[PDB]
């Protein structure tokens, strides 16, 4: 998955080159978004203060006489998205 | 029952 | 450690006195007394910093030390004061407008410094006892003056275990937030090596008091503030320059809140400098926006380098001096840099060859000053490095006149290149 | 703070007549007494789409009068300053930028009541039920005044879980927006340990549940953006961060529709009041013919606010057309929909008083001789240059040790810093040497 | 927080105009994009024949 | 007190002042003079109401400011609601998210309405009591004339428990979907029957239909997320399905109006697209205005009348407007003063008419309010000739500001 | 083996130790005055200091410019970074030109990093404790170390680890008889899986089955990576992290690919300077080759001679084939080489001379030797003759089709008739232009 | 294909009860264009993974 990144891919062990061909000192040179949030947490607490002038509830409901099979699919889709991605959005809760 | 204790002493430096 | 010596690495600051009187060849700069004195006056007004949005235009011949004076001002201004260097062609972006790029460049040289008095605890951990049944334990912190004990709480133990701090370790604990930071290993941090250990970098234990109250400072630019406040992606400052902050409450709110902070004494201001090199690249729209962007109270000072003279303005067919419309030229204070004389060119070459560690003979200096007075000072300067290599190749000690002559015959300047372009040369 | 810190009003008498020297302005009696009519028209809240054009050479106080109009209007009305170059956006339509500027140039003050639950939480029990997800959540909020067990939503429970709260801490809750903050654990628990990675806050006072009224102010563009790029909650709409995330490229169907409908519904029921402001568009001469033409309908619309353009060119070629010229660089089609106001060119006497005012505003003790020499400097150069020369003279005086600016200080400053015309002459003399 | 959610009041018959069970073709026999990540080369080239 | 819509340059226009036989009155419904163009616009308005003919374009030309846009606003106000009238400036098509041709066809589709009718049983009454047994529950609804119990399904009882379970809320229950909407703490209670069968009529445009049926969460018509609708399946299939709704008792199409103001901004590409967009059966009727004479078409050096190519000018009809005289100018100024809260004397009206005939008409219309506010400063009641002269001196105009340029500025 | 390119014959500048040029060494013939000129900047590059320099190889089209410009890279060796980029690669649709230029600038700069790590491997045999008295009140005896037996193809050895490592083992959930990887500097433990010596007969559990752990149980070997600064830039700009939804946006093409100076200065430069002063990485300043630089516009040139003055930039080698031409991006501004005078006065110029008949003949001989063609002495002379009329490019391109005609006519060496027939079957620029002018 | 679609609940408890042969068998001679085939394969249609974000 890492094609040209300076950090090596997952290596099952030292039995082949991809383990001995990459350095941890270079791996430390790249900071993931998690480490970026960690190091910016000191200023995120004090410099994020912009409140939006107006806040809107969920984008838009739909007044309709719709086919009964419409809302169930959208509900299932939203539930799947909430079960998949929402757990990953925990770090951004601080900025939110 | 399963009380664990993690310790780290400074032996005499 | 290894950051090579660029073209402007020889100047360490304006060679001025306490009364802003430029010296002949002090602090790297040579000659150019009038322009250096003007640079010093504007630098003093900068270090004062109670007037915002002032523009200066350093015009002059090519290769007379305009960018040199700019780098000298930057160095004399040093850190703790934003100095943003930008070429006129850098604002022509594809994902953001020219006016937005100029607003970014301005707000990037305005610093906001929050000073906080968060107290901490600094000492060398002696023991970290903890019993899991919520787990509870104790810690023994030692400094060269005293020792103390602390009862560790649940989240305290959690953070200590996550950071994996052990005995003999020197650490700092932010009591307000509980943030742990291990600074190193004390001599006691010796693990009684009998296993797979590969670290023995010891350091003296912390001195002074156990629970001291030190002062922290967080300095971030208005640019960073609005960037991190734009959207939930608070990493665009490093992630990528994808931007376009609407001028809605976001920026106006940054400004209003920084005003309240300055009023209440949280963080007041630290103005900055924007060195626009080759400003003739800016468009008529850029100039028209700057006209009023210089009028904002959050506007840092700007210094624009100019080589052009009476030439058309980019984006139109209006002939104007400096390639800038008089509309913007009126706000500026113009400083003209004069060409260097023989003794000024010679001294510049001497300082440059002494900075790049190349010993030239007395006749080498003479022939190089001749070449630099007949041709460009930049060509004369670039000749030094090339001439030193032939000397090193022949195992010499100091560059002679024959090496400089060989290099002159080997490499061509623009004039001799043009005079050699006698054929079609695929015009 | 310079270049606008001296103007704080038009300085007009009770009869609307321009005073000789007051409110940081001198001269320009006609222009100021005319802009008085403009400020009155804006404060009347009766018209829409009216436009003014402050026309004059550079440095004749047109922008000064534009900001004096805002200072007279006060901070209660939205004053939107804009540069003509801002229309050239790379993310939204060129006309979209202009219409959203027009929309934010209009204000709206609205009084709203909002409820809040707060207090030291005693316990948080999630009432479970088979669907097999959590049904409700009972939270026991204690306060110095009283205590209440309240049932909240699974969304609020999930927000608390994100906050990573525990029983016995202090939380601030809001039912309108749904956001919950963790103020820290109750001060009564600070004695539990010698040190903890916990913020401590005392027991909240007052009633556990309290409704409070706030008179906020927002522009129509604020509602437009809130409805175009909604964030809200209760959903995974956070995908906004990657959906498109440019400037939303608003659409008329909802700009002129639902938003106007809901704001009129709020206004006609005593909840909100319309507060039309001002749209000051400085440097209007670099606007494209497309923008000039859309300005026709913009000004002929029944909702556009009072607009104030600034003209600095006499007669040049119009932008975007490349072959046609008109006065002020604006087409005669738009120039017929504006009320032009001259900005007279300043005389030596008025320029001297302007320099004096600027010096006294920049905290500078300039002597009378230096002031009078600046008179000659300004009669030979531009007013802006002569006034810019002030501060360097103060720095040079501080360096020399004198407590006032003398003739020699301003002479040195003028000799060090050239003017536009002097630099142009130097360039003309060195024509074939500046490239 | 604007209580007046601008819910779309569009008509009812337009919620789904393309749904027609007996008036659509079996596009499944032309789905090549869905094969790349589910079907194998050895499956189609050697096994099925 | 002050609504969003305020007094504007065309607020006085309430519609076309025509008779039953499309004959314009001297001054009626805020429209003065311009008899020829007004009766020529009435004809196109009538055949628009008819709608049997598709793809008609009527251009109006003349001297600048001769009620060119006033006639269009009058046509709009006469057509009234329930009939889309999309007015767009010649620049609104130049967009970055959509091509110019795409924006023009988007406007063409917005200018076409589709009428649909349906019946729905709606409830409206005050809640009395609620019960939920963890799931099914019961509800008690009340109106000023009757009360009733209901055994609610899981979703309905959940939606009701979402609110304050106790009495007080006056809700509405759309039995089709069941979306609850509490009007307030029982705003008074409703009268008549609790549940009534209501007729719902909707005029949804083809562009809205496309945006709805183009994507999941398709209703992107609130922020212009309709980037390049796919004509291959979306628009063609929508046209077919609208033709199927037609002639079957389901729906009927209502052709709208498209007012392209300042069409000289459009380019040869937009004109070539119109050449065929005006030939489709679903093509709406449009009107267009222009102020330039024989000028260059944007895109090339071709000098054509109205800046519109000949192959398209032959595809439309042209109506010339005559310049206003003293009578028409004075009457227009009087109508403007009646629309506003200002009142002028007869000599003041005469002086303002002379000033609006010397330079131009819009100048006087603008000076009206300025003179009103200046007379309100000296503590008067009526706008006088001295106040009008004060204003004529304070505020300049195009022709008197272009001549004051005896001092050179930037260029 | 690989394809034979147009410059596969050049291997070096062929210069004497005293700095003089040889006759035909390293595949390059003649061109002494320019080969020495560029050998000087080769030594400049070797001298990692004195950076921020630019040299412009100017001359008629195709004389020796690209040949010697990329032979500079062969003289320098693959060790130092040499980034080539034609002037047409600056125009991009997702990122700005001045940003492509900055990327290429600080992409040509290399940074090699060394690191030594100890590694363990071997099928574990058994784990046991090291009991000891209670450090505190008599609640029970404690453990001081854990003995673990690791067996490899060489031998079986016992090792002592700390209780923290045993807790890591417990939370890793390995058992006795599996393959583990241990490190002392870091302390992390990796579970490779079951060994092949215990291979199953049927079991289908796929875990990248670990073969017999050949080698010692403890092995130390130095890793030496070659990472550039642009690699760090792109990695910190779009990190390929884990479940950090900010990173989960990898499903997008992500336009707006420009960097930021704040980061570029405060984040990436500090970590490199620290490594350099600590002794972990050695900076390898490099070369940035820009052929057809005349394609750049006025904005690109203005940014180029602002970046070249930076103390961090690498050494640049521009190439120019044009004469007195108009500067692209401007309406009408004629300057030498299509490059503005302001940039020309900042770069050293090297005129690539034109070749004579004998020199072109030697070049044709070298190209025929490189392409494996057995050209005869008569065909060589005829090629020289017909190449003195036209350019060298056309003269030397008539070697593959001539050899094909020879092989088809049953030959093993290009004869005179073969090249005579190819010269009539194909034409050159001037011959084609003559027919074009004769025709309408 | 197995594309089960829930029309709603029966009117006896809403949509009327279908009145015909439960086993609907008929030939669809509907025509399609050659560009619809490319449009259908340009983007994948499905879900159950992060691919759902592609909709
Ligand atoms: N007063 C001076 N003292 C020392 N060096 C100078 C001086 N003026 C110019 N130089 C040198 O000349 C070289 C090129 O001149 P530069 O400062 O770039 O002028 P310009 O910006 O007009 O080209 C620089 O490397 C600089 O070090
Ligand atoms: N009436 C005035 N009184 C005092 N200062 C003035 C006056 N008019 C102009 N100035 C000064 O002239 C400077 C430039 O005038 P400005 O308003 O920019 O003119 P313009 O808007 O035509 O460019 C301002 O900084 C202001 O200090
Ligand atoms: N016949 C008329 N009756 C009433 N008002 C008119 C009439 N003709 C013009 N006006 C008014 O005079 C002004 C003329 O401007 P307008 O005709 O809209 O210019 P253009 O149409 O060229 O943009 C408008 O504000 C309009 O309301
Ligand atoms: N001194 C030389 N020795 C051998 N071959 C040469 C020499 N000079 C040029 N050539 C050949 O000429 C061909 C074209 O040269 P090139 O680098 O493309 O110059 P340009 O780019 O100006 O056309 C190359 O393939 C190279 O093999």
């Amino acid at each position: 998955q890492p094609v040209a990144s300076p950090i090596g891919p997952r290596s099952p062990g030292p039995s082949h080159p991809t383990f001995w061909t990459y350095t941890e000192a270079a791996h430390r040179a790249v900071l993931f978004p998690q480490q970026r949030l960690d190091q910016l947490s000191e200023i995120i607490e004090r410099f994020i203060f912009v409140m939006p002038p107006v806040e809107a509830p969920p984008p838009s409901l739909h007044a309709c006489h719709p086919p009964p099979w419409l809302a169930p699919r959208q509900a299932a889709f939203q539930e799947q998205l909430a079960s998949e991605l929402w757990p990953r959005a925990r770090p951004l809760h601080r900025i939110v | 029952g399963p009380i664990i204790t993690y310790h780290s002493v400074t032996v005499p430096r | 450690r290894i950051e090579r010596i660029g073209a402007h690495s020889h100047i360490r600051g304006l060679g001025l006195d306490d009364a802003l009187e430029p010296r002949q060849a002090s602090q790297g700069m040579v000659g150019q007394l009038a322009a250096r004195r003007a640079a010093g006056v504007v630098l003093e007004m900068i270090r004062e910093g109670k007037i915002a949005g002032r523009a200066v235009l350093i015009a002059g011949q090519p290769g007379t030390g305009k960018t040199a004076i700019a780098m000298g001002m930057a160095q004399a201004l040093g850190p703790d004061t934003p100095f943003t260097a930008i070429a006129g062609s850098e604002i022509f972006s594809l994902e953001m407008s020219k006016t937005e790029a100029l607003t970014q460049a301005f707000r990037r040289s305005i610093g906001v410094r929050i000073k906080e008095e968060t107290e901490i605890i600094e000492g060398e951990v002696v023991e970290i006892q903890i019993d899991r049944p919520s787990k509870v334990g104790k810690l023994t912190l030692k400094t060269t003056e005293m020792e103390t004990i602390y009862d560790l709480g649940t989240k305290m133990i959690e953070s200590l275990t996550k950071d994996k701090v052990q005995a003999g370790d020197v650490i700092t604990i932010d009591k307000a937030t509980g943030k742990i930071s291990k600074l190193g290993r004390s001599f006691t941090r010796a693990r009684d090596y009998d296993a797979m250990g590969s670290q023995t970098k010891f350091v003296q234990c912390p001195d002074g008091e156990l629970q001291k109250r030190k002062e922290v400072v967080h300095t971030v630019s208005l640019h960073e503030i609005d960037v991190i406040n734009s959207r939930t992606q608070g990493f665009l400052a490093l992630f990528s320059g994808d931007t376009g902050e609407i001028k809605s409450e976001v920026r106006e709110q940054i400004n209003a809140k920084v005003a309240e902070w300055r009023e209440e004494g949280k963080a007041e201001i630290i103005p900055g400098v924007l060195f626009i090199d080759e400003v003739h690249m800016l468009d008529i729209e850029s100039f028209s926006f700057l006209n009023r962007a210089l009028e904002s109270d959050m506007a840092p000072v700007l210094i624009m380098a100019t080589n052009r003279g009476i030439t058309r303005i980019r984006g139109t067919s209006y002939q104007s001096p400096h390639g800038i419309p008089i509309d913007l030229l009126d706000r500026l204070l113009i400083v003209s840099t004069t060409p260097y004389s023989e003794k000024d060119t010679k001294q510049i070459l001497r300082i440059r060859c002494e900075e790049e560690d190349v010993e030239m003979s007395e006749d080498a200096y003479t022939v190089l000053t001749r070449i630099g007075l007949e041709t460009s000072l930049r060509y004369a300067i670039q000749l030094i490095t090339a001439a030193s290599l032939v000397c090193r190749k022949r195992k010499g000690t100091e560059v002679q006149v024959d090496d400089i002559k060989r290099v002159y015959s080997l490499f061509l300047d623009e004039s001799r290149s043009t005079q050699y372009m006698k054929e079609y040369q695929d015009a | 703070i310079a270049s606008h810190s001296h103007v704080k009003g038009l300085g007009l008498d009770e009869s609307g007549l321009a005073k000789q020297a007051a409110s940081g302005l001198v001269g320009q009696e006609n222009a100021r007494e005319a802009c008085g009519v403009i400020v009155e028209l804006i404060k009347s809240k009766k018209m829409a789409g009216r436009a003014v054009l402050l026309a004059g050479p550079p440095g004749t106080g047109k922008t000064a009068l534009a900001l004096a109009i805002a200072q007279e209007l006060g901070s209660k009305v939205p004053f939107c300053p804009m540069v003509g170059s801002e229309v050239y956006s790379t993310e939204i339509k060129k006309t979209e930028v202009l219409m959203e500027n027009f929309r934010r140039a209009i204000g709206l003050r609205i009084k709203e009541t909002k409820e809040v639950y707060e207090g030291e939480v005693t316990e948080l029990t999630p009432c479970e039920t088979e669907n097999k997800t959590i049904s409700h959540v009972i939270i026991g909020l204690k306060t110095a005044k009283g205590t209440k067990q309240l049932k909240l939503d699974p969304s609020i429970f999930e927000s608390l879980q994100k906050e990573r709260v525990e029983a016995g801490d202090v939380i601030y809750i809001e039912a309108n927006s749904g956001a919950v903050k963790r103020q820290g654990r109750c001060d009564t628990y600070a004695t539990e340990f010698d040190l903890e990675a916990e913020e401590y806050v005392p027991l909240p006072k007052g009633d556990v549940h309290k409704k409070k009224e706030i008179i906020q102010d927002v522009t129509l563009h604020d509602l437009d953006v809130a409805n175009a790029r909604p964030q809200g909650g209760q959903d995974i709409l956070s995908m906004m961060g990657q959906l498109m995330k440019p400037k939303k490229t608003e659409i008329t169907d909802k700009l002129r529709g639902e938003i106007n409908k809901v704001v009129n519904k709020y206004i006609d029921q005593g909840i909100a009041e319309l507060v039309p402001g001002v749209l000051f568009v400085d440097e209007v001469h670099m606007l494209d013919i497309e923008c000039f033409t859309y300005l026709h309908r913009a000004l002929e619309s029944s909702i556009a606010p009072i607009v104030i353009f600034a003209s600095n060119r006499g007669n040049c070629v119009i932008r975007g057309t490349e072959d046609i010229t008109s006065p002020h660089g604006i087409p005669l089609d738009l120039l017929d929909r504006v009320m032009i106001i001259r900005t007279m060119l300043y005389t030596p006497q008025e320029m001297k008083q302007i320099i004096k005012i600027r010096a006294q505003t920049e905290g500078i003790n300039i002597s009378e001789e230096a002031l009078n020499h600046l008179g000659e400097i300004g009669t030979k150069t531009t007013l802006r240059y002569s006034v810019q020369l002030l501060t360097p003279a103060n720095l040079l005086a501080k360096i020399n040790g004198k407590d006032s600016i003398e003739k020699e200080h301003v002479e040195e400053i003028s000799e060090l810093f050239y003017d536009a015309k002097s630099s142009a002459k130097i360039l003309a003399d060195q024509q074939d040497k500046y490239m | 927080i604007t209580p007046g959610i601008c819910f779309s009041t569009a008509s009812l018959v337009l919620r789904a105009t393309d749904v027609h069970p007996l008036q659509r073709i079996d596009m499944g026999r032309f789905d090549l994009i869905g094969l790349e990540g589910r079907v194998s080369r050895y499956e189609a080239d050697t096994f099925l024949p």
